[PDB]
């Protein structure tokens, strides 16, 4: 039938637009902890105002390669903009050499896509009934896209490598602030698949997932913290999936290595060769010290 | 002998592809420049959703034979007998308030979507594109109702109420099933232009 | 002349047609050259004027483009010496070696199509 | 149009190295504009030097086309037809930039 | 080749005509047909025009263009020898051989509208 569907940001979630902000359009203090996007339209017709467009754009042109002079925030100091006004340019901010924005709607506010939603959900129903014609069932399970995701939710954040030692990867990426409440609309087609079905299929698929990796990462400090700040163990109760990018490739242990072999082969062959002869993507906040993976989120139906 | 038009707005609420021109357009006005939502699409969820709505048997799909009630509402005039459409539905256009709207505030009509492609056992990442129409945007249609029996005006009137009512609640165009299409109604007028019936 | 009928017996490999053009990958260029032959009808003289000349160009940007789409197009297009004979109608600015063009052209559109899968 | 296209190609890459994906925030722009305003010009201007400066070749892309000069006109001129007319020879070089590739 | 005018009859099978073909599918076929026989006939000598070859040459365009279309009208087309018919009469380039297969075609024409279903 007809549904909607709730969903509850356990952690950090982002769905890549395929946009890598560069050096610009940002001012990064790194002494408040704050990047603040900058309206084009709005900078520019200040920059004419006081014209220096000019000085921009040479700015722009040719970049000094001095490392502390390539950014915006010493363009505009450089040319004495007061602060206020530094304020009155800001389009929207969150709390960094590239930014990977979300998917934005005509009037440039975050929704989630239809395309990730079913891409959990299929991925849940195809582990649990095993590929059971599941491709067929596609066409007849139907989620509408997302209601619009206010700025106040965006944050941005850093791709931890969570391993037995933790490590950074270079750059951030934008999610949604953690427990935002997000709906959609569900339709059904086939009955047979029904709410509980679909329910206890991805229940299913997070309790396999908790038995097959979630349990190796212990002893890690980020692991535990998350893993007990979680609950998962209660979790296991609860109908918890991961959207979108950033969660583990993986979301026996002999076909399991052989697979990401060959995957990792395929994917970075191009900057680390060393896949060919042999990892959790999660989330650390220096605001409260705790770490959080990437993806999950809960769902509920009604 | 008399007729009533409806007419109202449609408004689009998530995305809209209708793509009748196909890396990937959508359907447009070479007058305008402009996208549209063609009658023919229109009528193509109408009649599918409301024959499903209604009995639909096995044998009758296979023989293309239609309800008597959504026949005589939509026309058929395909097993001998004489069935004329008695509703006309038309395309549809952007309203003004639109077009201005979207001038002022610089926003385009057109978002287009990556759709990421992750493959089993591999994940070999090949983008795709489709194209949309701006959600927020209104459309304008006119339908045009054929009274031809005095009685049984009410009944097609109220069928036509349970058509909108079930095509707001599903989809219309492409991407139906992933999340394009969804869209609502407002601003419904009703007003016989010729003959002399109450309505 | 209808080198375009012996061209299209020419290219029968093993089967695939250039390799494998289909009727479906012509559309567009059939309709900007139905619209061009039309427009071009509905003139009088015979020197071309530069608007025809502007959508003459406009007609060489969509065949550049479309073989940059599509490689059977491409080879399509390069074998059948279609931008040659483009730029030499362009040179040329005469209305009736457009039409000769214009026929050309239906008559290899027409060899593909009765040759298909 | 063509000609620039076909003579920048060096020894194989064009622009050393442009591919049109570098080029899509640019083509919305160019489509945006067409579908319809001196400070939306401007923006556009703005949106050359931001795509010229996230890759080199994009900047001389846009040198070796004279773009800027010919938008600076183009602004000057605010005729409508002559922006259309510069639409035109955009999609002619994002056309020709298509064709000659990799 | 008058058997070929014959074969008609020959091809009665059960119960469609050629598989099918009827007068109705050869209508673009007729209307080129009478054009260009009103055109031979008003002129003065045999010698046609080049210009005539060259529409001569349209007319095997369209033949193949209408056996590609229908299939029904491909057998006709090929059993009763039209191409190389059309072939001959281009290259004699005289106008009573035009007008003999004029006749011919035109007592095709009528003899299979005789029979249709």
């Amino acid at each position: 039938k007809n549904y909607e569907v709730v969903i509850k940001t356990l952690g950090p979630i982002h769905i890549g637009s395929g946009q890598v902000m560069k050096k610009q359009d940002y001012i990064y203090d790194f002494y408040n902890s704050k990047v603040y996007m900058i309206n084009g339209n709005k900078l520019v017709k200040f920059l004419k105002r006081k014209n220096l467009l000019y000085t921009y754009q040479n700015f722009l042109r040719y970049p000094p390669k001095n490392p502390r002079e390539n950014g915006l925030k010493d363009y505009l100091d450089a040319q004495n903009v007061k602060q206020s006004e530094w304020e009155a340019f800001v389009s929207y901010s969150e709390k960094l050499n590239d930014l990977h924005l979300m998917v934005r709607d005509g009037q440039n506010k975050v929704y989630l896509p239809g395309s990730s939603i079913k891409g959990a959900i299929k991925t849940t129903l195809v582990s649990k009934y095993n590929n059971e014609k599941n491709k067929d069932i596609y066409s007849k399970i139907k989620v509408s896209d997302s209601k619009p995701i206010d700025e106040s939710n965006l944050a941005i954040y850093q791709k931890i490598d969570i391993n037995k030692s933790e490590k950074s990867m270079p750059l951030y990426r934008e999610c949604i602030d953690v427990n935002t409440e997000i709906k959609f609309k569900l339709t059904i087609e086939d009955e047979i698949y029904s709410i509980n079905e679909i329910e206890q299929s991805i229940q299913d698929f997070y309790k396999n997932y908790y038995d097959k990796w979630l349990v190796g990462f212990k002893e890690t400090k980020g692991g535990r913290r998350f893993a007990l700040e979680g609950g998962i163990p209660d979790v296991l109760n609860q109908n918890i999936l991961f959207l979108g990018a950033g969660t583990g490739f993986v979301s026996n242990r002999k076909q399991a290595k052989q697979d990401s072999f060959e995957i990792l082969t395929k994917k970075f062959r191009g900057t680390y060769g060393k896949m060919k002869e042999i990892a959790l993507k999660g989330t650390t906040n220096q605001s409260r010290h705790t770490s959080y993976q990437q993806g999950m989120c809960k769902v509920s139906f009604q | 002998y008399s007729k009533i038009k409806i007419s109202g707005t449609i408004e689009v609420v998530t995305g809209l592809h209708i793509g009748g021109g196909g890396d990937s357009p959508v359907v447009r006005d070479l007058q305008t420049k402009l996208p549209i939502i063609p009658g023919s699409s229109i009528k193509g969820k109408m009649r599918n959703l409301l024959a499903k709505h209604f009995g639909l048997k096995m044998k009758q799909e296979s023989h293309n034979q239609d309800d008597e009630r959504v026949l005589r509402l939509f026309g058929s005039s395909e097993k001998g007998n004489i069935q004329r459409a008695r509703l006309q539905i038309s395309d549809a256009f952007f309203s003004e308030k639109t077009k201005e709207h979207f001038a002022q505030n610089d926003i385009a009509y057109t978002e287009t979507k990556f759709e990421n492609t992750i493959n089993r056992l591999t994940a070999v990442a090949n983008p795709r594109q489709i194209e949309r129409v701006t959600r927020g945007s209104e459309f304008d249609f006119v339908f045009i109702y054929n009274v031809d029996e005095e009685s049984q005006v009410e009944d097609d009137f109220e069928n036509i109420e349970k058509a909108i009512h079930l095509l707001e609640n599903d989809y219309l165009g492409g991407g139906g099933t992933r999340g394009n299409g969804r869209i609502q109604f407002k601003d419904t007028n009703i007003e016989t232009v010729v003959g002399e019936y109450d309505s | 002349m209808t080198f375009a009928h012996e061209v299209v017996k020419s290219n029968v490999k093993n089967q695939v047609l250039f390799n494998g053009l289909t009727t479906s990958k012509l559309r567009n260029l059939m309709e900007q050259v139905n619209r061009l032959y039309t427009i071009a009808f509905n003139s009088n003289e015979d020197q071309l004027n530069e608007e025809f000349i502007d959508e003459l160009e406009y007609l060489k940007i969509k065949f550049y483009y479309e073989a940059g789409r599509e490689k059977s197009v491409d080879e399509f297009l390069k074998k059948t010496l279609m931008f040659p004979i483009i730029d030499r109608v362009i040179k040329k600015e005469s209305k009736k070696f457009f039409l000769d063009y214009c026929k050309y052209f239906e008559a290899l559109v027409a060899y593909a199509k009765y040759y298909q899968k």
